């Protein structure tokens, strides 16, 4: 995985150049927007397990898919559901913080279309709680960093999909 | 059902590893009696020393109830 | 572990050091927590290689591991099988006593980085252990 | 089930059947009808049993109901009675396979997970399942009853 | 694994109904049966080697197989041969006690047959055997559990196969 | 014993006893006096089975007694019916136990070292072995002679 | 582990006897009891945190162990403590299902007194929570089993003392 | 702290410390004057806090100080008083560390099974801890009052 | 960069960020605009830097260029200038990430087996190294040296 | 392991107390002492092999351990050996930084002293191995830090001694 | 198959076979062994592919198996089955001919017609065909898949 810094260094070190004006005007664009991301990151974990009740209770919950014969039926596949929006806004937070996509497209998106095809998870229903968990956290973080905080719900949301 | 408590001294003479490896090389921990044998005859193809081994937990009878 | 499994009496002999780390990790691997998870929904190559990769971090070497690993299964059930790669010595020389296993794409087996690279974070675990009720796959979608 | 548990221990160990799980396997076909008769009659005393049980509920715990209350609300209320409906059903399964294995991968794992995440009183509906487990006693000959309280004291001490 | 309880349990639970007289009647035609199962297992569990050996002399030994450039030729391949029908035997009894096929299906056949094709393993010699040992099975057990033995020996050459 | 098996799968799970274990466990307590009867029953005519079960074995396989066999002379003839009625004590130990941990304990794991060391025929053991139990269902009612018979062909399948 | 049964086995596996009248009424005396023993340890499990929460209640809470400078002290040392009166109170249902204090010795008694000396926990502390359990056990279990019930939890008490 | 967190990762590698890890040793021992400010601030208004904390707590859950409720009584209410000075406490020590590490051995971790035994109502300890967080930054600068609202947050997420 | 040693263990332990690590990447946002002039000078004095600190590991050893050094000749000695000047790029990475790990990802893992398999002397690289650190702090204020000076100690512990 | 701010909090925590002018004249001691411990940490990071190289030629080379029968002879013992002193070095470095001997107790000093009795190596030899490199870091780093570095290097040999 | 395509244009012509044609003849025949065994061992795997790709096909295209699907029900799902294995038997048969004449006269040209008197989604069709493809491929050598992956996708292609 790679941050905004690291993903410079690494486009100047493969063609063997030294930092130029450009290359520093991006890292000092990475550094003008650092109190909104932890700010962003702080609130999200203070409220995670509250995120992600409203995300549940607003794109998934007193639907088919909770009744039996869905996939979320049973306490078990819940668990699993929840389990999985709280590693989805972990890791979203992570690339938030980040500046960059790397770590969601090693960490979470591989594998996972083809696995949740497998064992028969509802894509839709995954990206409409990502989008919950992106209008709920856009709400909380207030609008220093909201924006921020959507462009990588919204590169989760658009990998599955 | 049976655990004894074992303590050795195992010396690595063979590649002179570079990180920690206190715990590893001394220790005293309980091993189940199906796996002492093998334990106590690799510490000593390892050229290790047995200090001291204990039955702690079985009775020293046996034969019933021993088993498990 | 939500509060879940976890091993009550293991965690309190492992902080009092009365248990190793490796005798935690053959404890945990030998129980009924782990057979049903990971040996009751899979046929009989691949319990070996799954067990091969959470307890070495890696795919079986070749095919004559599919001997040694298989005649244990059948023979002496899962927990000599389980005992046999702990008390492995590739196990032994890598993690020894005291180091919690992880992930390490081996390259000297020849094929076996490729192979370690597939098994574990290239491919997840489908086929869920529970038999007790399938997902019936016409309701993807969550509109109202 | 019973015989699913035993295969499933005689497979991990690699071995057939042991003479007692033959001896638990034939007292369990032997005690199938008796099962099957208390299943039925649970059953058909379905929704009395749940109605008794949510009054039973709400007056030992008027607090539920209360505006403070996870079950404000007549819908609130209602999604409750079904979570007890279902928790009956799993408990028929549960005695007429004659062990805990359907009642186990259905309804209590993750259920912690289920009820912290809703902000649901486990113990309110442990309760709620023991006055299912009175009602449901009350509509059984003895024997039978204890049959059926022993999945029920299952269920109340797996929710927790 | 899921035995025919199991089975009718998770018909059941994946519509959320409660036992029915469908069900009912299910359960008791198991249930009649339950006697002559265990008594079959039992003939089996103590006959095991005897319709081992008898089944490899019916169908395998004396022939190209146990001779140089068959498949079965030196003793370690005799034991893996004959490993495999202990296996086929074990299992059958298992699936015929719980009655159900389930435990054939996921411990057994999957896999199995590319698994043969790599180390080139004769599927029709181990289909032939496996029939060798259903009939030295259903002379054994009997009227009572001979059919009920035999379906999943079936099941299990359907899916060689 | 049954207690045994239940109470060491209930602490290695780590939780308080399953409702099929409990039933188990009374089915087994309720059968407790007729097993007791059976071991008394075989107990008492242990003689007469062992020396028909020796029998038997002798006239099924002459070659055990011949110049080439294990029990050839009348010191080892008498050795192998000692031992017939040692597995006789571990068939009524594992009656009146309900399960056959004892009984696997002290006379099944290491058997085949046993009779490889000694050079003895673990299928002329079994063979032994059967005769004996039809002397012992010879003794018994139908239920009861099924229920030593299960223990019989676990020793049978035992040494296999 | 032994229970009676097992235990009566032994002495006469030892001495290479069959069964004979004292053994048989030792067996016969265990059998008659069986069915309280199942009965108090269904109601003991049924209770298991009520009994904690009450010997806590009763024993160890509201003193100088629960406040600093205490073994108590510290949600950690605390519920590390009451995890301890749970083992206490499963084993002691093991131990009366079994008829026999083998498993107390096997896997409680046996090093809990140099651990706690090693650890600075309340010896005293324990026995009276013990006790007070033992108390709540009686109290719960009624007149049928509550000296059985009591005596392991003397056993336990006299080990750890 | 965040000397004892770096000391561990550097540790764990088995190397020195690297030019990043030193430059947050700098920032923490830069602003740990300003902490220890902060955190003696706090302990000046302990009473004050710790009493407006409560009022505000028993107005938003009445339901706590009811017949119903964990802390129904005086001396209920007192010893919940004491927790609220208790995890101010530990919030100051956070502060002045630097890093959260003793307040998860001090009081988060065993915590669910603390008040889950006790039956007290975590999220009406996670709302008297949002008290105390209002009353703490009502008495500090911007910057201060931020920095001790991250730690009261952190513990209330803890508190989840 | 600080954002991926930041990350990498809170990915390790599963959790969200701690306060110490978001107010370290604080310091670090902080200190960017002064990390970008830093790293500007370094490369304003590339070509002139590298010519000094040649100068003087050529004159405390002179023996590598020498008839049996590994740096005789026009080309040899181009070829370990141009590794110089490589360093120093890598050193004005890790300035302006903050961290070591674009240096150590790129320039120091492996570069013992590098050095052995061209059998260079490292402990002559060492000191190629630290001329460079001392004729970069030649041409820095006394903060702004010292802060570089921490990256070339850095690069001249791992060379070794 | 515990720093001088760890160890201040934990002494205040076990009695339950909110922190006194005391104790913040203790943590702003260390907060003035900041800066010289890292600036003397770096310092020994780069000069770790050459101070290593001092150290051995001035007490352990050129004398019977380096010889035939001696416990630093033949290149396992001579590499074990070095490897010691860079236990030692980065050990004492953490000790240095942290303010406190904790982690000299926690991790090194613990069952070293029965592993070099039972392994023969020689305790006055690594004593004067240690003070050696006591004396050269003491030269190294300069009147500011050279008494703070130096305890830490008498606590680990009077630890071994 | 070539020598059909080679003969039908020579004689287009009315010439003999010009010897590129003719390298043509003996490229074919040396490939034929390879294409009889390609096929063999897709012909040993045929129900796997077609019910996986079935799995895969209803997974992706759910409205099929919808009430308003032409393949609604359990003996319409199994008549989409047997379709998939008539599709899995004319790639094998174009895998063994070499040129995809058969396959073309057999299963191509008119299933426009086909599937628009049946009122069933040729787009559908086309993604179980994929589904195919991929199971198939996944059994196969990476030469033997490119050569099956190429008939899969002239079948996706020209039921266009
Ligand atoms: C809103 C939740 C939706 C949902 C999810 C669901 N997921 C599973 C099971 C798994 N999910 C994963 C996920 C991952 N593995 C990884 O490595 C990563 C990234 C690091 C992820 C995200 C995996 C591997 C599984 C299978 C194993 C497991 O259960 O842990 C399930 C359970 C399905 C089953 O029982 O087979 C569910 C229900 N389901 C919905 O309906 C929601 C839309
Ligand atoms: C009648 C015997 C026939 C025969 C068989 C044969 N099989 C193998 C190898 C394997 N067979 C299995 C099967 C299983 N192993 C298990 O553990 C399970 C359930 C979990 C099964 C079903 C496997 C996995 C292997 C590979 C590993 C192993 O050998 O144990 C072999 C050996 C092939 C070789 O030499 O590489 C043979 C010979 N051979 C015949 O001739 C008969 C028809
Ligand atoms: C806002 C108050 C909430 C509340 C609390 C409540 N607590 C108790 C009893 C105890 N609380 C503690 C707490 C701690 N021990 C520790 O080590 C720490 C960390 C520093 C804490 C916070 C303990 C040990 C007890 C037990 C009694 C004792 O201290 O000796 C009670 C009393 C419960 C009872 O049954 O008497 C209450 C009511 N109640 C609420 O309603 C609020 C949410
Ligand atoms: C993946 C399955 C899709 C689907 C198919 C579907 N097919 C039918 C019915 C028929 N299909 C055929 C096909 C063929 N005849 C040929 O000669 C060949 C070439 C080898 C083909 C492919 C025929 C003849 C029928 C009619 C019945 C018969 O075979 O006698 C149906 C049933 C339609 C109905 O009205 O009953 C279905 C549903 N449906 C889907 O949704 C899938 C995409
Ligand atoms: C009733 C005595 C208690 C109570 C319950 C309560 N539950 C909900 C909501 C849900 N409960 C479930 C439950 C299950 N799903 C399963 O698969 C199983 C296993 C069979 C169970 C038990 C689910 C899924 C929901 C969510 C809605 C849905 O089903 O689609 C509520 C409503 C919560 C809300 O926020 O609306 C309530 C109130 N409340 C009490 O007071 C009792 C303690
Ligand atoms: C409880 C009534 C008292 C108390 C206890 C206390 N114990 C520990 C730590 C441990 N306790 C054990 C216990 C056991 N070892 C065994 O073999 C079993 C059977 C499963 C038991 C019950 C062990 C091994 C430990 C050490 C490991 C661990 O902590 O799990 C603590 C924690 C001490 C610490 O913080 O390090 C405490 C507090 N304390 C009291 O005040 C009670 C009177
Ligand atoms: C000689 C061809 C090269 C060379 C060598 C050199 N060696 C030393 C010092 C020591 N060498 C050893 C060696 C060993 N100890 C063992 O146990 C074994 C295995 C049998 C060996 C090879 C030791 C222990 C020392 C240290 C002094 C001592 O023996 O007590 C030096 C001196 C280095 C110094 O700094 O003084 C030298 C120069 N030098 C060359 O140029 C040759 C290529
Ligand atoms: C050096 C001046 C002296 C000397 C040392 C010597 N040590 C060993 C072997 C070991 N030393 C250690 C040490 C540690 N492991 C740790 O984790 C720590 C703290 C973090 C320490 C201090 C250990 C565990 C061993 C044994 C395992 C191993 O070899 O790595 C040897 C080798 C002994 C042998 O050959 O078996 C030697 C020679 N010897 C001297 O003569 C000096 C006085």
């Amino acid at each position: 995985m790679q941050d905004a810094i690291t993903a410079v260094i690494n486009n100047y070190d493969v063609q063997g150049k030294y930092l130029d004006g450009a290359a520093l005007d991006k890292l000092k664009a990475y550094f003008t927007t650092g109190a909104v991301r932890v700010r962003a990151a702080a609130v999200i974990s203070s409220n995670a397990t509250t995120i992600i009740k409203e995300a549940a209770a607003k794109a998934l919950i007193y639907s088919d898919l909770t009744r039996p014969g869905g996939n979320m039926y049973t306490t078990r596949r819940y668990a699993a559901c929840i389990r999985d929006m709280d590693y989805f806004l972990r890791y979203a937070t992570y690339a938030m913080l980040a500046g960059d996509p790397s770590i969601l497209d090693e960490r979470v998106l591989n594998g996972l279309k083809e696995t949740y095809n497998s064992l028969g998870v509802p894509i839709a229903a995954t990206v409409g709680g990502i989008q919950a968990m992106k209008e709920v956290v856009g709400g909380l973080v207030g609008p220093d960093a909201a924006k921020e905080a959507s462009i990588y719900f919204d590169y989760l949301s658009s990998g599955l999909s | 059902s049976r655990y004894f408590k074992v303590t050795a001294c195992i010396p690595s003479l063979k590649r002179v590893r570079t990180g920690r490896e206190l715990q590893n090389t001394f220790f005293t921990k309980l091993v189940p009696y199906e796996n002492w044998f093998t334990e106590q005859q690799r510490i000593q193809k390892a050229g290790g020393k047995v200090l001291s081994v204990k039955l702690f937990t079985g009775v020293q009878g046996a034969n019933t109830g021993v088993g498990a | 572990p939500p509060s879940y499994l976890r091993l009550s009496e293991a965690e309190s002999k492992l902080k009092n050091n009365e248990i190793s780390v490796r005798e935690f990790v053959r404890r945990l691997g030998r129980s009924e927590n782990y057979r049903k998870r990971f040996f009751e929904p899979y046929s009989s190559p691949k319990v070996v290689e799954l067990l091969t990769k959470h307890f070495l971090g890696r795919a079986p070497i070749s095919q004559q591991e599919i001997s040694t690993y298989v005649q244990i299964l059948g023979t002496k059930g899962l927990a000599a099988a389980v005992d046999a790669i702990v008390e492995s010595p590739e196990y032994l020389t890598i993690f020894n006593e005291d180091i919690v296993p992880y992930r390490r794409y081996p390259t000297l087996p020849a094929g076996n980085y490729r192979a370690s690279v597939r098994v574990n974070d290239e491919e997840l675990i489908s086929q869920s252990w529970s038999s007790l009720s399938p997902t019936y796959t016409g309701y993807q979608y969550v509109t109202r | 089930s019973v015989l699913t548990k035993a295969i499933v221990n005689a497979d991990a160990e690699a071995r057939y059947l042991s003479p007692g799980e033959l001896d638990r396997i034939k007292s369990f076909v032997a005690s199938g009808e008796r099962r099957l008769r208390i299943a039925q009659t649970l059953t058909e005393a379905r929704e009395r049993i749940v109605k008794q049980a949510g009054d039973q509920l709400f007056q030992i715990r008027p607090d539920v109901v209360s505006p403070g209350g996870n079950a404000y609300g007549e819908k609130m209320t209602a999604l409750c009675l079904r979570d007890l409906d279902y928790y009956l059903r799993l408990v028929t399964y549960g005695i007429v396979a004659g062990d805990v294995t359907p009642i186990e991968e259905i309804g209590i794992i993750g259920v912690k997970e289920m009820y912290n995440s809703l902000q649901t009183p486990i113990p309110a509906v442990a309760e709620g399942v023991r006055a299912m487990k009175n009602v449901a006693t009350s509509l059984l000959s003895g024997d039978d009853a204890a049959e059926a309280g022993f999945y029920f004291d299952y269920l109340v001490g797996a929710m927790q």
